[PDB]
């Protein structure tokens, strides 16, 4: 983990190369062609044209983040999953949807009874 | 008695995932060469690992991931004088977690690290800790807001007294209990939830499985990184010395040893994570049947959501699990009396229409079977069957009529 | 066909057919040639019954649920929650398929809403009435007794409630006329 260095006194601290593993993200062959590229637990400053986003996951290329929320289409991780959409057509990453929020009216003197089925 | 326990079950553990050439061969050429002549071994291994990493994210979403709509509480908090505020989450903390949610991450303890560079990557999950949260906070809102109906399609309000009264109706106990009795419910109930929260804190020795599951993990991974540095029979264990020292026509059949021993290593590194991930497997579905049946619903199956009667039940996430609170209620302080079978009043056998005959020594009433109530024998608590010589055990007694006395009052 | 493929290895041999191997050396050096090949496809055989043995594993599983189903939703009504299907369960029915089977389930939905105001009792006479199955629904003049899956009002009447207790210890009792059906007719045919 660490060395001397043999002429100064002084201490080294040595990390091993960075590696990992890339993935590629794409739809159906006859949707599209263009992919999207995601480098696994890398930092975005070790992978080499614009579109690169950092995610806990990993570094992300060819996928813009939309800040909007929808169901999850192709995981890529840490709540974040990505999908083919317009805005024309493009490859979109955001972050997951649970489902429609919902507030029940609760009293302490009322009830819901079904009339259909 | 009113009493509240624990039920803890893993769901999931860490995805991994390994590389072929890195691993075996440290960068070297010609250790790819030979590697190559072997086979397809790493792609059955690396097959049979993304298989469990995805298995282990469908894990987690079996689960937790079982409702329609995410609810919430309202901003007035008070359910009938039950207090829930141990269970729901807290907004000061910056995550939206319970105080036991809170206890149950902390109690759990996740340089090693950077040891598991050698070809060894391990992957985030899919749902993060705050998503299944908010999983478990639209549950926990679900039932004590709508009670079992949004289990089933929409969800219908009601008070939760009349939720209770409806949970006691299930099990053979008249709402008219719960009514009458409801500050002491309200009281035994806050009483149980605030000694669980410390009974898990005392015990250091409670959540085991979560425990058992990332030392296996750690320990695996730590056994690979050791074996990676042994000798399996040659003179060296590290391939850059031993080429730079020997011809090639030497080192070939030197290092093909090397190249066995690590491959057999990796063989039984994976065929061990399959098996562990069977054993998840199954106790994930364990705990995703569960919250289908004791938190959707009431269940009738015996020891099956706690002990004693079941009530309600409460989902917690926790680390690499859930952690179940069942609400049920137990008997209590007992009396002895004498029963009869039937009751014969004017040859004819009266039998309970819901019950059970019960006398202190003199008079004959009829009750509930599951507590002490008792009630004049009138002929709308009995319902006729036959003459009095057929059931043995029978006894001598009177059956008041609520409509003679009223018409040979006032007719005449 | 994994299997199949790595049948034409070398395994560190000079060849990957036994007959060239044999037609083309003298044995006391071919022996220890093939030794590597009998040493790979032993290898290659564990490896594939080892997977096997795990697949049968996961398969008895989920036959077993899938038998398991079969006797409780198919051949009787299951109370158990989201097991036959979502919803209220009703029936189930089975279809055959290849190395499998599909069941349809039979389910029933609530569907449409409406809200109303609830009392746990209705005070009469200074004692109590509680419901017998159902619940109090006043719709915002008078009180009727229902059913708790289907609206469906009727007269509170002295055989669609019972008496337990004063007026004294329900918490949200309300006041209201319970109707007796005996009293009427016999102040009208006794006179
Ligand atoms: C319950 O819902 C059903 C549909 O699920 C309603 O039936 C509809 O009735 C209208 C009015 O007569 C017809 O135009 C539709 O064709 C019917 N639909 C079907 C599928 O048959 C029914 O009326 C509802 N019941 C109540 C009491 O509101
Ligand atoms: C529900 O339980 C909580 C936790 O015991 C109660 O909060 C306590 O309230 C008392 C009285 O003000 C304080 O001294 C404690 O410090 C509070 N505890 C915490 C953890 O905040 C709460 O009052 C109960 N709810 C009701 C309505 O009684
Ligand atoms: C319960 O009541 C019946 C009322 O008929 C009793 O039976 C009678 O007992 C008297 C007194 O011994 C006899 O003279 C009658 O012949 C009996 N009648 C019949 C039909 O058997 C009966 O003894 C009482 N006690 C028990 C324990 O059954
Ligand atoms: C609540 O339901 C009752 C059911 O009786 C309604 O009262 C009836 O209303 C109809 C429609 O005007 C009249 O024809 C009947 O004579 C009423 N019955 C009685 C006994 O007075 C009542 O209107 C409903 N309330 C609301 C707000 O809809
Ligand atoms: C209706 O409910 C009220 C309470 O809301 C009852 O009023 C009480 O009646 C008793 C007996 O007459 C008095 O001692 C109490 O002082 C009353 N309480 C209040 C707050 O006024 C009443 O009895 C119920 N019934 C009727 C027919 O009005
Ligand atoms: C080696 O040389 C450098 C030259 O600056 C000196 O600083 C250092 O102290 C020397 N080595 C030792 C062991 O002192
Ligand atoms: C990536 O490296 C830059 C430059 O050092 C650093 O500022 C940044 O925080 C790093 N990103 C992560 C996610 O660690
Ligand atoms: C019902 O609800 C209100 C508002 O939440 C609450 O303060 C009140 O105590 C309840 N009503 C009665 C009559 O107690
Ligand atoms: C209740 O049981 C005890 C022994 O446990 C017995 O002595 C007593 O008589 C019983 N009481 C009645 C009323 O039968
Ligand atoms: C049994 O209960 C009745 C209820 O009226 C009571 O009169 C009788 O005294 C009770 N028996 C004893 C032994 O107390
Ligand atoms: C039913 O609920 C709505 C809001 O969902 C509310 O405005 C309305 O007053 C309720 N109706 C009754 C009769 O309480």
């Amino acid at each position: 983990d660490a060395v001397r260095d043999p002429q100064t006194l002084e201490i080294l601290d040595i990390t091993p190369c960075s590696f990992g593993g890339v993935s590629v993200i794409t739809p159906g062959t006859n949707t599209s062609n263009q992919v999207a590229v995601l480098y696994q637990g890398v930092n975005c400053t070790e992978v080499p044209g614009s579109n690169v986003f950092q995610t806990r996951a990993g570094c992300l290329i060819g996928a813009e983040y939309v800040n909007n929320s929808y169901e999850c289409d192709i995981p890529i991780g840490a709540g974040i999953c990505a999908s083919y959409q317009t805005q024309s057509q493009s490859i979109i990453a955001y972050t997951m949807s649970l489902g429609a929020e919902n507030s029940v009216a609760y009293s302490n003197n009322s009830i819901a009874i079904p009339t259909n089925f | 008695t009113i009493s509240v326990t624990t039920e803890i079950l893993p769901v999931s553990m860490t995805k991994t995932s390994v590389d072929c050439t890195m691993y075996i061969c440290g960068d070297s050429t010609e250790c790819s060469n030979l590697l190559l002549q072997y086979g397809s071994f790493c792609t059955q291994l690396k097959r049979a690992l993304t298989g469990i990493a995805v298995e282990q994210d469908k894990n987690t979403q079996e689960v937790f991931a079982q409702v329609k709509q995410i609810y919430k509480t309202p901003p007035i908090k008070y359910f009938g004088g039950f207090n829930f505020s141990q269970i729901l989450p807290d907004p000061s903390k910056p995550s939206k977690r319970s105080p036991i949610e809170d206890l149950l991450f902390n109690k759990v303890t996740l340089l090693i690290c950077a040891q598991k560079f050698n070809g060894l990557t391990v992957l985030p999950p899919l749902l993060t800790d705050e998503m299944i949260a908010q999983y478990t906070s639209a549950l926990l809102a679900g039932t004590i807001t709508s009670g079992w109906t949004f289990g089933a399609g929409p969800a219908l309000q009601i008070p939760f007294p009349m939720q209770m009264a409806y949970r006691f109706n299930g099990i053979g106990v008249t709402q008219n209990v719960l009514y009458e009795n409801q500050k002491l419910i309200a009281n035994q109930f806050n009483s149980a939830i605030g000694k669980i929260q410390d009974s898990l804190s005392s015990t250091p020795s409670a959540l085991g499985k979560l425990q058992d599951v990332v030392n296996h993990n750690a320990q695996a991974l730590n056994t690979l990184v050791k074996q990676l540095s042994s000798k399996f029979g040659a003179i060296s264990s590290v391939l850059n010395d031993i080429l730079s020292r020997l011809d090639p026509p030497e080192a070939e059949v030197q290092i093909d040893r090397l190249i066995t021993g690590r491959l057999q290593s990796l063989q039984t590194y994976v065929t061990q994570q399959l098996i562990r991930a069977a054993e998840i497997r199954a106790s994930a579905n364990l705990a995703a049947t569960k919250m289908s049946e004791c938190v959707l619903g009431q269940s009738k199956r015996v020891d099956f959501c706690g002990k004693g009667y079941h009530l309600m039940s409460f989902p917690q996430s926790a680390p690499h699990g859930v952690v179940f609170l069942h609400v049920t209620y137990v008997p209590a302080q007992e009396k002895n009396f004498t029963t009869a079978p039937a009751i014969c009043h004017d040859g004819k056998a009266h039998f309970p229409r819901e019950g059970v005959f019960v006398s202190n020594g003199t008079h004959w009433f009829v009750t509930q079977r599951n507590f002490y109530e008792p009630q004049i024998i009138t002929t709308d608590n009995t319902f006729v069957s036959g003459n009095c010589d057929v059931v043995i055990g029978i006894v001598n007694n009177t059956v008041y009529d609520p409509l003679q006395p009223e018409l040979d009052s006032f007719k005449e």
